[PDB]
C-alpha cells in the first residue's frame, strides 16, 4: 500500500476514503514510520522483498523490480546517477494494473511512487555521481551525445 | 624456374648474357606508358605523373597517345563491355616488347562491379604482368607497381635479333610479394590509434 503522511491521518479507514487519498485500505493493519528511518532504505527493503517474492512469470515485475532494487541500493550508498529517479517513475507507471500479469507488481510499485511523491528530497540526496554507462575504448572516439 | 612463350630453366656464352642484361636494363629504365583513360584509377595514375609524385624520375613520363610508341599498357579503370574490344585493339596495336599493369580492383577482377555490363577483370582477354589492388590505388602504389615491373623485366630473356638465336620469350617466375613480405607483415604488433592524425 502507498505511504501516507500525517495530513492523511485524519481520514476514516474505509476503502473509498483511502482510495481517493492515493492509497489502498488493504488489510487495514497500518504501520507507522518515524523521522529516524530513512525512506530510501525502507523502500529499498520493501522492493527487495517484492523482487525476491516475484513468481517470475511475467516480464515487467521479474525484470523491473530488480532494476529498481539496484537503483535503490545505489541511492542508499550514495552511488546514484542522473536518470535513476526518472527510471523509478517509469517503472512505477509501467508496472501498474493491466501491464503486469497479476497484482503483485502494482502493489510493489505503490510504496515506491508514494515515497517519491512525498519524500523526493531523500531520493534526490542519493545522486552523487555523474552518469557513466560506458568505459573508454582506446582507439575509438565516443559519440558525445548532448 | 622460367616460363617460355612451359616451365623451363634459365637459358642463360657470357657476352650474350651481358648483351641481354644491357637490353633489359635499357628496357626497364625507359618504359613508355600508353595514355588511356577508363575511370578513376586513371586519375590517380596521372596524379602520379604530376609534380608532387614525379613519375618522370623513373623515366616513365613520356605518355603516348599512340599505342605504337608505347611499351606499357596500364589498364586503369573498369573494363566495360563496350570498352573491352577497344582495349583489345589498342593492346594488339602495340609492339614487342609490351607489358600490362592492371591498376585497381576493376581491372584486376571487376571489383565491386560484378554487373551485367562489366568484364570481370582485364586478364579475361589480355595477359597481365603486374596487378595493383586498391580502389583507387594511391599514386605511390602505381610507382611500386612500376618497380615491380622493372624487376620482372630485368630478369626476362628475349631475342636480341629476329634473325639470330632463339625467338622465344622467357619470363621469370618471381616469388610472390605476399610470401616475400609475410616475414615483416606478421611481425607487426601495434599500430597508431585512429583517433590521432
Ligand atoms: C609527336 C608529338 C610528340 C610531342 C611530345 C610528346 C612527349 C612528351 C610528353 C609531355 C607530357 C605531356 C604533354 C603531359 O600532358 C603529361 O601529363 C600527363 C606528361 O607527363 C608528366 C608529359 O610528359
Ligand atoms: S507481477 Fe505477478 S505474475 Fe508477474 S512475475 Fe510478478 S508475481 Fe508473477
Ligand atoms: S577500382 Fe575503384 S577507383 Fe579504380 S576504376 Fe574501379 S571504381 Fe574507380
Amino acid at each position: 500500500t502507498d505511504f501516507l503522511t500525517e495530513a492523511h491521518l485524519d481520514l476514516p479507514m474505509e476503502f473509498e476514503s483511502i482510495g481517493k487519498a492515493g492509497s489502498r485500505l488493504g488489510t487495514a493493519l497500518a504501520m507507522a514510520v518515524d523521522h529516524e528511518i530513512n525512506m530510501v532504505s525502507l523502500v529499498r527493503n520493501l522492493e527487495e522483498f517484492f523482487a525476491r517474492e516475484s513468481c517470475g512469470w511475467c516480464t515487467p515485475c521479474r525484470d523491473g523490480l530488480p532494476w529498481s532494487v539496484k537503483i535503490l541500493r545505489a541511492l542508499e550508498r550514495g552511488e546514484g546517477q542522473p536518470g535513476d529517479i526518472e527510471t523509478l517513475e517509469q517503472l512505477c507507471r509501467f508496472l501498474g494494473p493491466g501491464k503486469t500479469f497479476c497484482a503483485h507488481a502494482p502493489g510493489a510499485v505503490e510504496p515506491l511512487q508514494s515515497a517519491i511523491k512525498y519524500f523526493r528530497e531523500e531520493f534526490e540526496a542519493g545522486i552523487k555521481q555523474p552518469f557513466s554507462n560506458t568505459h573508454l575504448i582506446n582507439g575509438i572516439q565516443p559519440n558525445l551525445l548532448k | 624456374d622460367y616460363t617460355l612463350t612451359e616451365i623451363v630453366t634459365d637459358p642463360l656464352n657470357v657476352f650474350m648474357g651481358k648483351l641481354n642484361d644491357m637490353v633489359n636494363w635499357g628496357r626497364k629504365n625507359s618504359i613508355w606508358p600508353y595514355n588511356f583513360g577508363l575511370s578513376c584509377c586513371y586519375v590517380e595514375m596521372v596524379t602520379s605523373f604530376t609534380a608532387v609524385h614525379d613519375v618522370a624520375r623513373f623515366g616513365a613520363e613520356v605518355l603516348r597517345a599512340s599505342p605504337r610508341q608505347a611499351d606499357l599498357m596500364v589498364v586503369a579503370g573498369t573494363c566495360f563491355t563496350k570498352m573491352a574490344p577497344v582495349i583489345q585493339r589498342l593492346y594488339d596495336q602495340m609492339l614487342e616488347p609490351k607489358w600490362v599493369i592492371s591498376m585497381g580492383a576493376c581491372a584486376n577482377s571487376g571489383g565491386m562491379y560484378d554487373i551485367y555490363s562489366v568484364v570481370q577483370g582485364v586478364d579475361k582477354f589480355i595477359p597481365v604482368d603486374v596487378y595493383i589492388p586498391g580502389c583507387p590505388p594511391r599514386p605511390e602504389a602505381y610507382m611500386q607497381a612500376l618497380m615491380l615491373l622493372q624487376e620482372s623485366i630485368g630478369k626476362e630473356r628475349r631475342p636480341l635479333s629476329w634473325v639470330v638465336g632463339d625467338q622465344g620469350v622467357y619470363r621469370a617466375n618471381m616469388q610472390s610479394e605476399r610470401e616475400r613480405k609475410r616475414g615483416e607483415r606478421i611481425a607487426v604488433t601495434n599500430l597508431r590509434t585512429p583517433d590521432e592524425i
